[PDB]
């Protein structure tokens, strides 16, 4: 229950870096 | 962590083992390639930007996984599930990153060495390494 | 090492197991007392030379600890065999710096951590403790 | 058989660094 | 298993070893409830099927398993890519017939219980939890 | 143990690595030759027995070993230590016994596993091996 | 490699169990 | 602390199973 949440922090983070990055 | 360095002996136990695996990666560096050191630069610099910019991310997330019914058996899952549909480097910087801070609160060595190990294995998927390999 | 260092996804991999140990290392260290990290350097200063001095020794040991026959639970239990019987400093020093060399030569990491464990409770008898603090 | 040799060969070692000492 | 059965000590280390974990299994049991005992039967009937008819097949996989390139923290990440895109029940009983076949031919009994205890994770998603409560 | 069967995927689960588990002791069991199937049986015998007798006495040493700073470690070097200098059956036996305890009582199989593995090591002294080759 | 063909192929075995079922 | 004396108390738990299976 908490590890699926976390994944998708993880994934939310991922995108903000991607689009930063860019 | 002064919790596990009650008496003496707990102190040199402490100071033992972090000789020895200090002097392993010490050694284990050496032997390393050019090829591989760059890619630890490039992990060293890219991991480190996003620790420090998630930083309150990192530690509210860890307050999660602290959490009873959280399995690392269950992470490992979840993240590679993730990965398969995300292709971008961020969620694969991010996820090392958050694997790192659990390893810095993991008193238990064996069970930490256990994480990084099977992690590495999930997060180097082939879009990763293509990531890594693109740069330098 | 080059020898699992075959494709660039070994590599990557190794970038990120070392950097994860590297960083978990690196804040222990950043948490520990000032006490344990006189021992550290304690532990240090003794086992380098050691290791250096006897470098030679070290090596074949480790030559006969590769046979089939050898097992780190069997070893354990003669080195606490030995300790028992001798009281002196150095045996237990030879004892980290071998320990240390067999390290440096394993690259199954679970095992390496598995073995620093064992033989950091075996070393780090009363007789150990009360050197290293004398030392302090 | 080798891990009960290497042990005493550690401890010969361990005398000969507490003499030197 | 002659192979590791040489001498008289590995006889009775393995005895020593055997009697400790069939205690432990038969004691796990007898404090399992009626539920937990149910679901056990369940997989006992099917999987004892699945590995007597697939037999010849579960025999050749794993002499790729025995592969040096294969490791079961890659093979457990394949396994839950597979489960995310099929819901059958076929491809979940077929996977326990493969590890529970793995672990019949691994004599390094921590390896083997890593390997049970991971994967039992992957193969365990609500799919697989839905077929065995309805069959209950 | 209900507390770790808490929702139906932990009932699942635990029926699964139950069964993986049990058919592998099967077929180890089955591969055995008739020496190492006495061995078993003499230690079943006696251990039992033991166990059965001094059953309060194992009950209250768990209690013990319940504690914060109790370590399978420590305890292997001093059930080694014991050994050396008593080289009795009963003391082997009931080592056995105490550990077989112990691994009831244990819900991480990972580690219990290890516990079985390092304490067979420590307990099949040659000493051990005489008394169980000398019964048929 | 391998750990990749052998998932595929408990795949293949799981829909023939479930077609014969 | 705790393992030093449960060793003990099995080797006296083994002394009286050597002298009663004598
Ligand atoms: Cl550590
Ligand atoms: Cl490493
Ligand atoms: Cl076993
Ligand atoms: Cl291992
Ligand atoms: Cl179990
Ligand atoms: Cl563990």
């Amino acid at each position: 229950r908490p590890e699926i949440w976390i994944a998708q922090e993880l994934r939310r983070i991922g995108d903000e870096f991607n689009a930063y990055y860019a | 962590i002064l919790d596990y360095l009650s008496t003496e002996r707990d102190h040199v136990m402490m100071a033992v083992r972090y000789y020895m695996s200090k002097q392993r990666l010490d050694d284990l560096y050496r032997q390393l390639p050019t090829k591989t050191r760059s890619y630890i630069d490039i992990i060293n610099i890219y991991c480190d930007k996003v620790s420090n910019d998630y930083n309150r991310d990192m530690n509210i997330m860890y307050d999660m996984a602290s959490t009873k019914s959280f399995t690392v058996y269950d992470f490992n899952n979840e993240v590679n599930t993730i990965m398969l549909d995300n292709k971008g480097l961020g969620v694969r910087l991010a996820t090392i990153s958050f694997i790192t801070e659990l390893g810095r609160r993991c008193m238990n060595p064996v069970k930490t060495i256990k994480m990084f190990t099977l992690l590495s294995h999930t997060i180097c998927d082939d879009c990763f390494v293509d990531y890594i390999t693109d740069i330098s």
